[PDB]
């Protein structure tokens, strides 16, 4: 009998080919999420600074209540 | 760019099994004398191969 080592019936198929998945966001909307993260932290910005210019005025006329 | 050579010689430390099991040599692995291969393979590497790729 003959006992070498063959392919077992022809083998299964091999891949080759190339694969990129291409993701992707549609860029555009990409900067529309970036302006809008960007708008975003400006409004809360603007709120916070005027609150905080509020209170630094309170600061200014306690230390001109005090001063005399 | 140093990791992408590790990647890939993780696979070339694979392919030097299979020729050291072909052979037995690491590297260097004389193994094709002039008319012919000599010593052929061992029974059970084709598979081994097919995994690989």
């Amino acid at each position: 009998v003959k006992q070498d080592m063959p392919p077992v019936g022809g083998y299964g198929p091999i891949d080759y080919k190339r694969n990129l998945p291409r993701r992707g966001l549609s860029g555009y909307s990409m900067f529309a999420v970036g302006i809008g993260a960007l708008l975003f932290g400006y409004w809360s910005m603007m709120r916070w600074n005027r609150e905080r210019r509020r209170l630094q005025i309170e600061d200014f006329e306690a230390r001109i209540a005090l001063m005399p | 760019a140093m990791t992408p050579f590790f990647w890939m010689f993780e696979e070339r430390e694979k392919m030097f099994e299979f020729y050291e099991r072909v052979s037995g040599a690491r590297m260097h692995a004389a193994y094709v004398r002039p008319g012919g291969v000599h010593q052929d393979l061992p029974l059970g590497l084709m598979d081994d191969i097919y995994e690989f790729s």
